[PDB]
């Protein structure tokens, strides 16, 4: 089968360069241009550039002048893209696809890598500050707030997964150089504080797994 | 540099309903426009190549067509699997360009948002800062917006918002409005409130919270 | 009118255009062939009812790329990465590639260009690829006792595919028009004229007169044609005619010399 295999997610200090790869399989590697497409958060797809192995020939969108730099190793059926002098705004997913060199429209942009994440930031591995959020006739909603962590992701569960009921976990937003997210759970007003309710926050990067139960305040 | 103007940016529909989206070229690009489909997990697959040619395995309800500068992707009998993002791609001349994407929605009944306000925990107050969280949960359509009130006063900075994709169980949305602050400035005033209005209530819904 | 005049070698001058001439041309031919782009350019005065036209096609590991461009102004023919608009089947008779089923894909380089399919028998035989002729979207051909021309033209992907058009496999219209070619003396004379059975979409009775551009004689033809083929421009390049008459009609035999 035909495949485009992409390098791992990269966590990067602004002002560095990183070399992403797109390893091909299943077809005559040199017969097709390899295309790089950026996709920023909640943003759309943009075209970075391309390179034909095994040639000295490449193109790019003008905007990525100085940033994107393309090479390829035919021995290894591998294509590369360096992004130099990184900033905040290089934080994006990056997909690779293929574009046949010859004429035959059916072979253009037909198969796709599943993308590489590049996240660029100043901040260093930081676990989350899990603060609890306590207060209808029938239902009572409770909350657990994960603030000020880095990097993504965290897993949040309630009563160690047994409680998957009225659970909403929101995607993180940057408060400072750090992320921040909240999780809500909805349970019967008679159930709480009859039985205790606990949010369970794991932040794999910092080897963390912290628990916090919800209790009436004053 | 050619540009493609895609629409609709967002579109809601039901099962069975036929739908169509469009990319308009700023220059002639022949029949060299392709259509793309992106899964919620980011996975990108190609559906239509060369304006009208269907990909292998793509179900025949998907179809392509040009009219002048408007190249239009069309789906006839919608399936649950179809409600995803779509993009067009022109490859006539480098630099190649994409549409601004189209997000596809399942059409369901209206639903009022279950609002909830939450004062800062003492553990955060210990660290020094203070956050107030408004949870707006389970409402359709997405047409809604937030307001905070500090003794009445709407606040500009400190607010942050997060939204969920359309829930795959009830088919609704949910929102997380968060109001960030610190010691001195929070340790002052006596009423905080997260107000928001939806299509289901003429009077905005409110959660008047006094810190005592 | 005066037009730049340069031979293949490239020695140039200003040609005072002879009486009648009112257009200046620039025929550019190109041959890509495994890493060598070969360009020849002719310029001169040229006769009217001519239009900008181009044909590009693939012969095996080669690409032949014809182009001509005209205009009415004095010295108008003076001075003058990857593009992809339409996938077109291509081949040629110069290597019996069109005659066989070795039908390569050629991508059109310009937005105007369309997928073509021509057949030319008297006086390459078969051609397929990318090109432009005015008002092209559609097919139009012609045939008589000996001559057979056709030119299909389309704007969708791989529309110029399938078997090679032979006049023989086409049906009979029912239309019968008169078939002749030559001058009204020894040529299109009334005994020399005769009835043939029209074919395919060529169901118009046609007569076309004019003058053979090479030698200053006049020249006439009759036969079966499409409606679109009924056109002052199209006969002047299929037979090098100009200063033309083109009459068409749809009664079997409305061709006849008596009926001119």
């Amino acid at each position: 089968q035909v495949q485009l295999q992409q390098s791992g997610a990269e966590l990067m200090k602004p002002g560095a360069s990183v070399k992403l790869s797109c390893k091909a399989a299943g077809y005559t590697f040199t017969a097709y241009w390899i295309e790089w497409i950026r996709q920023r958060p909640g943003h759309g797809l943009e075209w970075i550039g391309e390179i034909l192995p095994g040639s000295s020939s490449t193109n790019c969108n003008e905007m990525f002048k100085g940033k994107a730099t393309f090479t390829a190793d035919t021995s290894s059926n591998s294509a590369y893209m360096q992004l130099s002098s990184l900033t905040t705004e290089d934080s994006a997913i990056y997909y690779c696809t293929r574009d046949f060199s010859g004429d035959r429209s059916n072979l253009y942009f037909d198969v796709w890598g599943t993308g590489t994440t590049v996240t660029v930031s100043s901040a260093k591995t930081t676990p989350p500050s899990v603060y609890p959020l306590a207060p209808t006739n029938s239902m009572v909603t409770l909350g657990c707030l994960v603030k000020g962590y880095f990097p993504e992701p965290v897993t949040v569960t309630w009563n160690s997964g047994s409680l998957s009921s009225g659970v909403h976990t929101f995607p993180a937003v940057l408060q400072s150089d750090l992320y921040t997210l909240s999780s809500s759970v909805t349970v019967p007003s008679s159930t709480w504080p009859s039985e205790t309710v606990t949010c369970n926050v794991a932040h794999p990067a910092s080897s963390t797994k912290v628990d916090k139960k919800i209790v009436p305040r004053d | 540099d050619i540009q493609m103007t895609q629409s609709p940016s967002s579109l809601s529909a039901s099962l069975g309903e036929r739908v169509s989206l469009t990319c308009r070229a700023s220059q002639d690009i022949g029949s060299s426009l392709n259509w793309l489909q992106q899964e919620p997990d980011g996975t990108i697959k190609r559906l239509i190549y060369a304006t009208s040619s269907l990909d292998s395995g793509v179900p025949k309800r998907f179809s392509g067509s040009r009219s002048g500068s408007d190249y239009s992707l069309t789906i006839s009998r919608l399936e649950s699997e179809d409600f995803v993002d779509y993009y067009c791609l022109q490859y006539a001349t480098s630099p190649y360009t994409f549409g601004g994407g189209t997000k596809l929605e399942i059409k369901r009944a209206d639903a009022a948002p279950t609002v909830s306000i939450f004062p800062p925990s003492s553990e955060q107050l210990t660290s020094g800062g203070a956050s107030v969280v408004c949870f707006l949960n389970n409402f359709y359509p997405k047409d809604i917006n937030v307001k905070w009130k500090i003794d009445g006063s709407e606040r500009q900075n400190g607010v942050l918002n997060s939204w969920t994709d359309q829930d795959s169980k009830d088919s609704t949305y949910s929102m997380s409005s968060t109001l960030t602050l610190t010691k001195d400035e929070y340790e002052r005033h006596n009423s905080y409130t997260c107000e928001a209005t939806h299509k289901t209530s003429t009077s905005p819904i409110v959660k008047s919270f006094n810190r005592n | 009118l005066r037009c730049m005049q340069c031979k293949t070698n490239g020695d140039c001058r200003v040609e005072e255009c002879a009486l009648g001439q009112d257009l200046c041309r620039t025929t550019i031919v190109r041959l890509w062939e495994e890493g060598e782009e070969l360009e020849l350019v002719e310029k001169s005065c040229t006769h009217s009812e001519k239009t900008n036209r181009t044909l590009s096609y693939r012969t095996g590991l080669k690409i032949t790329s014809l182009t001509e461009v005209v205009c009415g102004l004095d010295l108008c023919n003076q001075g003058n990465s990857r593009s992809r608009y339409l996938e077109c089947i291509s081949c040629g008779s110069s290597d019996m590639s069109c005659e066989r089923g070795r039908h390569q894909s050629l991508q059109c380089r310009s937005p105007e260009e369309q997928c073509l399919d021509v057949v030319t028998h008297w006086i390459d035989r078969h051609l397929r690829g990318c090109g432009y002729l005015p008002g092209c979207p559609g097919s139009n051909g012609f045939h008589n006792n000996d001559t057979f021309h056709f030119l299909k033209c389309c704007n969708t992907t791989k529309c110029n595919e399938g078997p090679i058009l032979e006049l023989e496999n086409l049906p009979q219209n029912g239309r019968q028009c008169y078939s002749c070619k030559g001058n009204s003396t020894h040529g299109c004379s009334s005994e020399e004229t005769f009835l043939i059975d029209c074919r395919g979409p060529m169901n118009q009775c046609l007569v076309a007169t004019g003058t053979h551009e090479p030698k200053n004689q006049s020249y006439m033809v009759r036969g079966c044609a499409t409606a679109s083929m009924c056109q002052h421009a199209h006969l002047g390049d299929a037979f090098s005619m100009n200063h033309i008459d083109v009459s068409c009609c749809t009664k079997s035999g409305c061709n006849h010399p008596d009926l001119d």
